[PDB]
């Protein structure tokens, strides 16, 4: 219908969802399918849209960069996730942990503590 | 926000949430000391102790039963933390009563301590 400010609320409102649900990977590949989609036609692509997938990339990656031991790269993406981490409901608990572990090993101490203390919270 | 948390059940005299803030924050904290201040001022001596307790000071939790006249208290942390220093607190402040005539008070005092032969 090319009524492109409906299109982009869905694709928030959808991936969004998928990230609530605990589904990180299948939100971050849905929303940049969609946001590919926006982008083939050269439109403005909503500021909210990019921030939504720019956090479900950082989170992708925070996977990766751990996976080969690169410790500085993956916390600080974990930073940059903890930092939104009302966005990943549903691991709040488990992300932030891993955060302080590798904020531990970076030698971002600091930033553990601060996230250890936020998990200190009852 | 703890520290300015504090300040303002203080000053609303809301001590039900100062009790819950020092009960909320972890066993070690730079808020808890000042909590227990608040409540030693304020006049409620088993929140402070238990809050002094939580610092880890117990010296002052023992001040602070002997400064508000809770002396079983007093001995009891006494005998559990290894002070026994309370014991000539006693004495002496029973003499002093005695002092006063105000043998009664001497009697209260030693019951409360569980002084019962004395």
């Amino acid at each position: 219908l090319k009524q492109y400010r409906e299109a982009a609320q869905t694709a928030i409102i959808i991936a969004r969802e998928e990230q609530s649900a605990g589904n990180y990977r299948n939100a971050h590949d849905v929303l940049f399918s969609m946001y590919a989609e926006l982008k083939s036609q050269k439109i403005k692509i909503p500021s909210e849209m990019a921030t939504n997938l720019m956090i479900l990339h950082s989170y992708i990656l925070v996977k990766i960069h751990v996976k080969n031991g690169d410790h500085m790269k993956g916390a600080r993406m974990l930073i940059r996730v903890a930092n939104n981490i009302s966005k990943f409901p549903s691991h709040i608990v488990p992300i932030l942990t891993s955060t302080v572990i590798e904020c531990h090993r970076a030698g971002l101490k600091n930033s553990a503590f601060s996230f250890a203390a936020m998990l200190m919270r009852p | 926000n703890q520290e300015r948390l504090a300040e303002c059940y203080y000053m609303l005299e809301d001590y039900e949430g100062l009790e819950n803030l020092a009960i909320s924050l972890p066993e070690n904290h730079k808020l808890l000391p000042e909590i227990a201040q608040m409540f030693v001022r304020v006049g409620m001596c088993e929140q402070a102790v238990t809050a002094f307790l939580k610092c880890s000071q117990p010296k002052a939790a023992v001040d602070t039963c002997v400064h508000l006249n809770q002396w079983n208290k007093a001995v009891e942390l006494a005998k559990n933390h290894s002070m026994k220093e309370i014991g000539s607190l006693l004495a002496r402040y029973a003499s002093h009563l005695l002092e006063k005539n105000k043998t009664l008070d001497a009697i209260e005092l030693y019951r409360k301590a569980n002084y019962f032969f004395d």
